[PDB]
């Protein structure tokens, strides 16, 4: 599983246009709680969720030192990777990092993660065993040799099993009312004529949290995946999410179609039809 | 809270 | 180098109701690299006050951003979101449709 914490780092070079930008954001499930941007007026770590604002100056100062050290480290790493790939000095490149812990319903660690990408492609990732690496190509094997010599994986296992779970459990308690309460979707089916012979049936899910959800259309109990337009789950802007699924149906056959909804906040799945 | 495992690639 | 086209959705925070204050959202996702230009439009012209979320990305490494502004839906006014990205030969405009 029911909870997780993730940090997302993005480092972007911009030759001829200044120093590389480093941004870090932190999430508990689908709630962002922290941000750091090296391009800010006076780069420092900022709160982004009410339940983190109570943390003292020691917390923000330690985070700022970690993110400032990372800013310099990713600038050097971008230069290293440009060389490993024999790339021109003219182009912009990006290193991304995503890491964190996943806790089951019992509050116990299910899985630890630490993944990196270069220009949108998997580069190096810590394996499930929390001790070995998967390096996607010859360049990433150079980073693998450095990280094995530095014993990076042992340090990451200690973080993921220890401080990551400790801090995730602390945030989950300080924000119990907004993080542990699953808001069930508000659902409804709308109908929109396409012509005199067809209509769109759109099944809506609004104001739900967490973002994970399944919306499907069936015709006489048969899945309509090929004929369904399913939009990506999108943020409403108030920490809740939205999603819809639509099917074009012959006019007069709407009763044969059902929308199926599965979400954490719904103990049993829903079956909805258009109700004129 | 983020980790302090900071190494160049 | 991987480059991915942005997916664009234009919608309101709350169900549209003419004359009632709401928020107009333009959600761009699934793109790479991160530089992207997003304009919220009111009758074909740029909206002055527009805010945006912090740059983050999904499990597949693609970026996403939310651009948002306060608005009041009316019968006469048309809204849209205009997006440009290195993967697009020209800007892509998606009109706001209250039924989507």
């Amino acid at each position: 599983g029911s909870h997780s914490m993730r940090y997302f780092y993005t480092a972007m070079s911009r030759p001829g246009r200044g120093e590389p930008r480093f941004i870090a954001v932190g999430y508990v499930d689908d709630t962002q709680f922290v941000r750091f941007d090296s391009d800010a007026a006076s780069p420092r770590t900022e709160p982004r969720a009410p339940w983190i604002e109570q943390e003292g100056p020691e917390y923000w100062d330690r985070n700022t030192q970690i993110f400032k050290t990372n800013t310099q480290t990713y600038r050097e790493s971008l230069r290293n990777l440009r060389g490993y790939y024999n790339q021109s000095e003219a182009g912009s490149h990006i290193i991304q990092r995503m890491y964190g812990c996943d806790l089951g319903p019992d509050g116990r660690l299910l899985r630890g993660h630490d993944q990196s990408a270069y220009d949108g492609k998997d580069y190096i990732a810590l394996n499930e065993d929390l001790s070995s690496w998967t390096a996607a190509d010859t360049a990433a094997q150079i980073t693998q040799r450095k990280w094995e010599a530095a014993r990076v994986a042992e340090q990451l296992r200690a973080y993921l099993e220890g401080l990551c779970v400790e801090w995730l459990r602390r945030y989950l308690e300080n924000g119990k009312e907004t993080l542990q309460r699953a808001d069930p979707p508000k659902t409804h089916v709308t109908h929109h004529p396409v012509s005199d012979h067809e209509a769109t049936l759109r099944c809506w899910a609004l104001g739900f949290y967490p973002a994970e959800i399944t919306l499907t259309w069936q015709r006489d109990g048969e899945d309509q995946t090929q004929d369904t337009e399913l939009v990506e789950t999108r943020p409403a802007g108030d920490r809740t999410f939205q999603k819809w699924a639509a099917v074009v149906v012959p006019s007069g056959e709407e009763q044969r179609y059902t929308c199926h909804v599965q979400h954490e906040g719904l103990p049993k799945p829903l079956t909805l039809r258009w109700e004129p | 809270n983020p980790d302090i495992v900071i190494y160049q690639y | 180098m991987i480059q991915r086209t942005p997916k664009i959705q234009v919608y309101s925070r709350h169900p549209a109701e003419n004359g009632k204050s709401n928020f107009l959202n333009c959600y761009v996702s699934g793109f790479h690299p991160s530089d992207i230009e997003v304009d919220l439009l009111k009758n074909g012209e740029r909206i002055e006050k527009v805010e945006h979320s912090d740059l983050s990305f999904s499990k597949d490494w693609s970026f996403y951003l939310l651009y948002y502004t306060e608005f009041t839906p009316t019968e006469k006014d048309e809204y849209a979101c205009r997006v440009n990205h290195v993967t697009l030969s020209q800007p892509k405009i998606v009109k706001w449709d209250r039924d989507m």
